[PDB]
């Protein structure tokens, strides 16, 4: 079971913004709910609504109604979640998750009911900025940043907008030791975060270290060699 | 609609003890046509989506490992962890649906105690490319280290540093339990260049006195 979503977006307020999840091995489409929940940056999780595929069925939280749509093509084992007359306060990661139902003797009705597996999250930024790219420059492992056998580098990822970035090195290869540090929001208006590996000093001389960031919000993908100090 | 509050907001437990989390509702999530409350657990780590622990408050959900156990009734609910692993580090959320709209507690996170750790401390000047832009930033990597508590402070040609700092934590390492600190220091290429020694003098309770790392501007 497997809930991909569309990319990071920034939107402008009183725009719309529609949020895709895919879900592949249907059992999901056939016989499960979908549901629409958020997160603000730094905070808890509101739910904004669900639909049962096979009935077409949808229901909605009170702040949300009017403003919010979801949908599910079953064709393509597709849900959607578009929201409309974005407010500043709609910032936040979109998730989609599903979870089975139970059947209420009162109501007369299917119902949702906990959720079982949640897609990665979409972070949609309100704002009236523009996006922007990073900046990559490199945190050259030196004498200064060497101890016993091992070294330290990394990736000065600077200025760009909105939040997200995804940072990997070496094509996803070097993952042990890795450290990306969570962004600050400058004066700018502009994010900025490092991230770092420390690695044997034993492999400077021979081992290349890229720096590969995806910024989705403004669609580039850029890679920086990080090269030891030469005096 | 239903306000879903976890206590306490964070904790900190040692390895192989008992992590008791709680989560009290505005009214009850028993469900009478099953009697069965309807309140879910949900564990999430930095980056990752949440995953399910526990449903109908005490049933575990298959592949969750048995050290996970919740108990409860009606308004009162509790997420215990017995015999904490490294791995157990996260986010924990209660989550309702007796009732729409479905609610969330806030959120509590775990910690993990352990030893001390001394930071290994490492410093790297501004790129020529970056100084060619009109801007310096100095860092100052604080790695590995436990607790999180610590002094950063810059000095330039030995001044103390004030206003032009930025410090970025990371959350807690599952491998180790340790922290990671960047420290960055933001001149303008003109006040940069007017000084020669940058440093980062580090504190910490694992350092039996504080560690300096310096560079001078332009030398090898």
């Amino acid at each position: 079971v497997q809930l991909v979503q569309s990319g990071a977006e920034v939107k402008k307020p009183g725009s719309s913004v529609k949020v895709s999840c895919k879900a592949s091995g249907g059992d999901t489409f056939s016989n499960y709910a979908i549901s629409w929940v958020r997160q603000a940056p730094g905070q808890g999780f509101e739910w904004m609504g669900g639909i049962i595929p096979i009935f077409g069925t949808a229901n909605y939280a009170q702040k949300f109604q009017g403003r919010v749509t979801i949908t599910a093509d079953e064709s393509t084992s597709t849900a959607y979640m578009e929201l409309s007359s974005l407010r500043s306060e709609d910032t936040a990661v979109y998730y989609c998750a599903r979870g089975p139902e139970y059947y209420d003797y009162v109501w007369g009705s299917y119902r949702y009911n906990y959720f079982d597996y949640w897609g990665q999250g979409t972070l949609v930024t309100v704002s009236s900025g523009s996006a922007s790219a990073p900046t990559l420059f490199p945190l050259a492992p030196s004498s200064k940043s060497t101890s016993g056998g091992t070294a330290a580098l990394g990736c000065l990822v600077k200025d760009y907008f909105p939040e997200p970035v995804t940072v990997s090195w070496n094509s996803g290869a070097l993952t042990s030791g890795v450290h990306t540090f969570p962004a600050v929001l400058q004066s700018s208006g502009l994010y900025s975060l490092s991230s770092v590996v420390t690695v044997p000093s034993s492999s400077l001389g021979t081992q290349t270290y890229i720096c590969n960031v995806n910024h989705k919000p403004s669609n580039t993908k850029v890679d920086k060699k990080v090269e030891p100090k030469s005096c | 609609d239903i306000v879903m509050t976890q206590s306490p907001d964070s904790l900190a437990v040692s390895l192989g003890e008992r992590a008791t989390i709680n989560c009290k509702s505005s009214q009850s999530v028993l469900y009478s046509s099953n009697n069965k409350n309807y309140l879910t657990w949900y564990q999430q780590k930095p980056g990752q989506p949440p995953k399910l622990l526990i449903y109908w408050a005490s049933t575990r959900e298959s592949g969750v490992p048995d050290r996970f156990s919740g108990s409860g009734s009606g308004t009162d609910f509790t997420l215990t962890i017995s015999s904490l692993q490294a791995e157990d580090v996260a986010v924990y959320y209660c989550q309702q649906y007796d009732n729409y709209p479905i609610t969330f507690g806030q959120g509590t996170r775990l910690e993990i105690k352990r030893t001390v750790a001394a930071p290994s401390v490492f410093i790297f000047p501004p790129s020529d490319e970056q100084l060619k832009s009109g801007t310096a930033s100095v860092v100052c990597l604080l790695n590995n280290f436990y607790p999180r508590e610590a002094k950063v402070q810059w000095k330039v040609d030995n001044a103390l540093q004030s206003g032009n700092s930025q410090e970025s934590v990371t959350e807690q390492d599952s491998k180790d339990s340790t922290y990671s600190l960047s420290s960055t220091l933001t001149l303008s290429k003109a006040d940069y260049e007017k000084h020669k020694v940058y440093a980062c003098e580090v504190t910490h309770q694992g350092l039996s006195s504080p560690v300096t790392k310096s560079f001078n501007r332009g030398e090898c």
